[PDB]
């Protein structure tokens, strides 16, 4: 839950933005949009999920 | 450290299908992990957490866990030449850590006897 979605969101930002037109503000931009809610939830649920089931 | 190589599929403009894959660098610098906090609902900043608001209110007794990265990517065209970019990422709150009681990161370890007694912890 942290390195594969970067991967999925750069593969994602590479589907619809052009490589060549990308700039350190995309690049920002697409790290930060890998890193929401969800992958932070996602794997603060799967340790305590993993502590408390053993 | 990550570092993987990814085709790119972006095929409007000519410059576009001049490239071939996108090359993936990026690693953490600074790593750090304060004490547990709370954040009171008053919209100002994060104050401590003590443990037994932690037990009464249902909440974990996690510290922050503050991280900084750097990124380097590069660009692969099809004739075989390179285009390295950098980026600088300040300290950033990555997410938060479990905190075990008694141990350094805790609230009491600075507290004595009297203390621990006095804001609702046992004493021994």
């Amino acid at each position: 839950s942290v390195i594969a979605p970067i991967i999925n969101g750069f593969k994602e930002l590479l589907k619809q933005t052009a490589f060549e037109e990308l700039t350190q503000r995309n690049i920002i931009e697409a790290f930060s949009a890998a890193l929401s809610k969800n992958t932070a939830s996602d794997l603060n649920r799967s340790m305590e999920q993993s502590i408390i089931s053993g | 450290n990550v570092d993987i190589t990814y085709k790119d599929q972006r095929d409007h403009t000519e410059i576009d299908k001049l490239r071939e894959s996108v090359q993936i660098q990026f690693n953490f610098t600074d790593v750090n992990i304060e004490r547990p906090q709370h954040r009171n609902y008053s919209q100002g900043n994060k104050i401590n957490l003590l443990p037994n608001k932690a037990r009464l209110c249902g909440l974990s007794y996690s510290g922050p866990v503050n991280l900084a990265a750097e990124v380097i990517l590069t660009a692969h065209y099809s004739n075989g030449r390179q285009e390295v970019k950098r980026a600088s990422i300040p300290p950033f709150q990555v997410s938060t850590f479990p905190i075990m009681r008694g141990s350094n990161r805790c609230h009491t370890h600075h507290l004595s006897k009297t203390a621990k007694k006095e804001i609702g912890e046992d004493p021994n």
